[PDB]
């Protein structure tokens, strides 16, 4: 009765919470940006973007090394080496390089949109920078905004690029396997309307819930120094939540 | 103003779950993606290894879907629940006046239109008003079987028409039926 | 200032290398068509386990693709159309005289 | 010609086709 | 623990849907149990169980602790006297040991009983291949053992 | 808010409990039980390969 | 009747008689 009743105004809460998140985001798109604004947009490139290049690479290299390198030794027994390409190419196309791109993403820019808007509501710089007169959501939300959008389907189409290129050095360099049928083996069963586009269309959804949720919990959030890290969940588990999510409804409506 | 953020926090989430199940159409698993689809039985003697919600063809071209597969002791048998997708298995306007011109031409034939009942006005419109009430596009000896899918796939029934001369309506059994081939009596019969 | 107009354009670098990786090394896109292509139709009886854009041979050289598949319920058939290629189905000129007086040798065939 | 309809065709043979090949 | 569930569902549901479609067309569906089995346990539940505990532990034992630099939180300790090492740190480090193969056990749980679901209540697969398809291939001192002790120094 | 409480309760408790119930019943027991199960027996030479609760 | 033995049956040929029976 007491706690439930108290979990249940908690749920009333946060569902009328995220109704505002929606009201913010109108407010942030709906407006035209000034001279300026292009020039703090490439150093948050600069800041979401180039820093994370570094990562996606190497869990690029690493996929591809795995998913080739187990599935073969069961399948080599029948009569097919040469549908190796196919199987590494389609399932990082249409199902991993939406999914796992993401949750490395929400894992290093996911946080570091809270933590730099946390970091400016404990010492007031929010607050100070109304009061000396801007607006944040045109200053330091939009532009932060606007980057991770643009940012992440530049590079999950990276991540697989080394996703696939992996999976050849394993199979071609060590376990000697065709040249020819690996290549043909996808240019027959990957088309590129109907899997690089979509498997886009996916990366896009994926970043725009993944983005838009790290700035607005850590925009209203209260300065707490330990609420900092609850509110820092709170990106990571709805974003993770809505990242898997919404790859089922997407998943259906473009095959199935 | 402070429930006007608390109802758009409610409109937002009865709507995500709205598209998550306008979703669950097209996906195949719950809902069907069959325009005006209708059903039809069949009854085998052999359906080893044909799974629900499977594939069913006419010559190559998907038409339809399998729902419940059921048994009757009393008879041995099986007893297979289908629906079909028809606006491509069902006849239209050009059709249908094609197909009642057709099986009245020939099937009622001079040897059958002349050798009937006295008044040969009634009976006309018989033939045209007992076919206009949902036929669908399958003859009396079109037989249906169950196939394996190449070479190493999965079963599905295979519709496979007989040429014939009188069709049947939504509700019906095809009553040509064969089951499935098995390699363990047929390597015995060949060796 | 100078250090973001190179380490965003650098960026842009690497990923028009690998949308290029992914359209000109991997998908079917990668300029599979040919010439002045026109389209004929067949009709079969099983197409069983037919997808579209499939490969149409006649030596074992992909000289088209398969477009569409459709039943036809006014004679319980299936009718194929695909489009073949204009250039290695079509005799040129000189390949054209070379028959067509041939066919005028097989027209006069004697008899 | 161009257009035109290939005659002659014959559709795929499978596992369950076999068995009438044979016998 | 509220998170690894829900990617423990997800994953199994994606890797026993794709693989079997093509592997249906020779012989195999009864190897389906052990492809999703012998690449969770070997491969993935070390891996990807703690790309997603340093997403949201491996962050909040920072800013925690970024926490009590900003304000001083930290020097005042040291002022009053505590030393911090033992203080807010080793029941910090002690509890992010212990946890995390705690979990990732939990995940691939439900990591196999994930495809389980897609299995016998879609695709209509034998309960008992699906099973002994297992029983004969995963070893319990090979894998599972040897899954651990991946997540222990991935911890 | 009493209302708000209770009602907030109610929904959440309600999908909880139902959920895990459905989750933990898709695996091991909880269900798996068939209706009129009696027993045949028969003997072979050969089973050659068959399994226990096999079809 | 339930709790009897099903006296009439055969067992199953590996693939190793389905050899000596090939030649």
């Amino acid at each position: 009765m007491n706690t439930i009743a108290w979990l249940g105004r908690l749920v009333i809460e946060r569902i009328r919470g995220i109704g505002v998140a929606a009201l913010m985001l109108l407010q942030i798109i709906f407006s035209l940006p000034s001279a300026g604004g292009f020039g703090r947009f490439v150093y948050q490139m600069h800041r979401v973007g180039v820093m994370s290049l570094l990562i996606i690479t190497v869990s690029g290299l690493f996929i591809g090394l795995v998913l080739g390198l187990q599935g073969y030794s069961i399948l080599v027994n029948v009569g097919s080496e040469s549908m190796l390409g196919t199987m590494v190419s389609l399932t990082l196309l249409r199902e991993l390089a939406p999914v796992v791109a993401a949750l490395l993403f929400a894992g290093r820019a996911g946080s570091a949109l809270t933590a730099e808007i946390g970091s400016m509501k404990q010492s007031e710089q929010l607050a100070s920078m109304e009061m000396i007169g801007v607006d944040p959501l045109k200053q330091i939300v939009s532009p932060r905004l606007w980057a991770g959008i643009v940012s992440l389907p530049m590079l999950t189409v990276i991540f697989a690029a080394i996703g696939i290129v992996g999976g050849k050095l394993v199979g071609v360099d060590f376990l000697g396997v065709d040249e020819g049928s690996f290549w043909s083996g996808m240019q027959n069963n990957v088309q590129f309307g109907h899997d690089v586009v979509n498997g886009i269309i996916k990366s896009i959804v994926f970043a725009l819930l993944c983005t838009w949720i790290a700035v607005f919990q850590g925009y209203a959030c209260d300065p707490t120094p330990e609420g900092i890290a609850t509110a820092m969940t709170r990106t990571v588990v709805y974003s993770s939540l809505c990242v898997l999510g919404f790859d089922f409804v997407l998943t259906a409506v473009m095959f199935g | 103003s402070r429930t006007s953020e608390l109802a758009v926090g409610i409109f937002v989430i009865i709507f995500g779950i709205a598209l998550f199940f306008l979703a669950m159409k097209v996906s195949g698993l719950v809902g069907t993606n069959l325009s005006d689809g209708y059903t039809m039985k069949a009854q085998f003697d052999n359906v080893n290894g044909l799974k629900p919600r499977a594939k069913v063809t006419m010559s190559g071209v998907t038409i339809g879907r399998v729902d419940s597969i059921t048994l009757d002791p009393v008879t041995r048998l099986a007893t297979v629940t289908f629906d079909l997708d028809g606006k491509l298995t069902s006849f239209n306007a050009e059709q249908l006046k094609e197909v009642q011109k057709n099986a009245l031409d020939e099937l009622r034939y001079s040897s059958d239109y002349t050798q009937a009942t006295p008044a040969q006005q009634k009976t006309m419109e018989q033939q045209l008003i007992s076919n206009m009430n949902s036929i669908t596009s399958i003859d009396e000896d079109a037989y249906i079987m169950v196939a394996t899918n190449g070479l190493l796939g999965e079963k599905y029934l295979k519709i496979v028409p007989g040429g014939g001369l009188n069709y049947l309506k939504r509700g019906d059994t095809i009553s040509n039926t064969q089951g499935t081939m098995d390699l363990e009596d047929l390597i015995s019969k060949f060796i």
